[PDB]
């Protein structure tokens, strides 16, 4: 609730941004860089059962 | 400030030998200077651009030779 | 985006940035939706003009 | 006990920074507990199955949140 | 001397565990001795040939087992 | 320095009225600053480019508002 009030107020606002090419080019160890891994995703798969 | 932006350079601490370490370091280099000379490759580092220097230690455009020495210093091993 | 329903498009008794359906100033004294929802349409169209 | 078996997980110590380290840790997790939740990826570890907990520290199936906290703790850095 | 040259072996220090280190060592091994036995794989090392021993500790051909022990010792971790 | 050169501005004393004179002034303004804001038109003046400031009073990039005030002040009239 407080966060929403601050958003309405324009005090704290929604933001999104891409990666600097200065970083993406060397992400995950290129040219001796370090501590810069790429983010990743995939899937799970679970189940439910019933009984008469 | 340089008003042309900075390249913010972070060196990650690594060990070299018994009681010999390359200390982590955080410096900012004026873009017009970073882009002129640098020896950072294979250095165990990370870097990003910014409108104002991100770190307390800064190499300004007119400090070319402080920066050259500083690049070499990022490879230096101490106690 | 700019804060709408503010500045030049603000009714003196209004809140600057929010259309309040529970406030007689914004709903122009209206009741039920037959008219309350018209008050909102008026404000929308007023903002479109300010953009021009 | 889990009465089914365990997933035995060992975290190996790493240096992170000057005077900062992530300690190695030994935990046994009920198979169904591990299966349900495991925040372990990129963690510098080894695992194996067993019929009985291989380690002195065991998270039984009905402990749920003790295990989640235990996983977060595998990423914690100390002196 | 071996009178046939040497293989010069240098290893580098490794932080195997919390306050446990494998110190790097510098040894020279008679070429035919090196050739006969050298358990060097995954050792964090460098080698090169030379006409004379390069390092202060040299294993002449007539050593065999002093060398094998010295060789295996390259992997030793101490406090 | 401005590291982009300067625009050197020289004005001449102007006998504007009885007991009224526009003080002649000599200033140097960083090229990008001069370019961004200036009123040098009808100033009874001369200008030129340079590598380094030609005059003792210099307005650098971070002097935006000191320069603007200084610029208007070129027409200030005194005794």
């Amino acid at each position: 609730a407080e966060i929403k009030k601050q958003m309405e107020a324009g005090a704290l606002v929604e933001i999104a941004e891409g990666m600097a090419t200065s970083i993406a080019e060397l992400q995950e160890g290129f040219n001796g860089s370090t501590d810069n891994p790429w983010n990743e995703m995939g899937f799970r798969i679970d189940k439910q059962v019933i009984e008469a | 400030a340089s008003a042309r932006g900075y390249v913010n350079i972070k060196t990650f601490e690594q060990k070299l030998d018994g009681n010999k370490k390359i200390e982590g370091k955080e410096v900012s280099v004026a873009f017009p200077l970073y882009s002129d000379v640098h020896k950072i490759s294979g250095a165990h580092y990370q870097t990003f651009p910014s409108e104002k220097a991100a770190y307390s230690t800064v190499y300004e455009e007119n400090q070319r030779t402080e920066w050259i020495a500083a690049n070499e210093d990022l490879w230096k091993v101490t106690g | 985006a700019q804060v709408g329903k503010s500045g030049m498009t603000l009714t003196p008794g209004s809140k600057a940035g929010v259309f309040d359906f529970q406030d007689p100033i914004d709903i122009r004294g209206a009741r039920w939706a037959g008219e309350s929802f018209k008050a909102l349409l008026f404000q929308i169209d007023k903002e479109a003009v300010e953009i021009a």
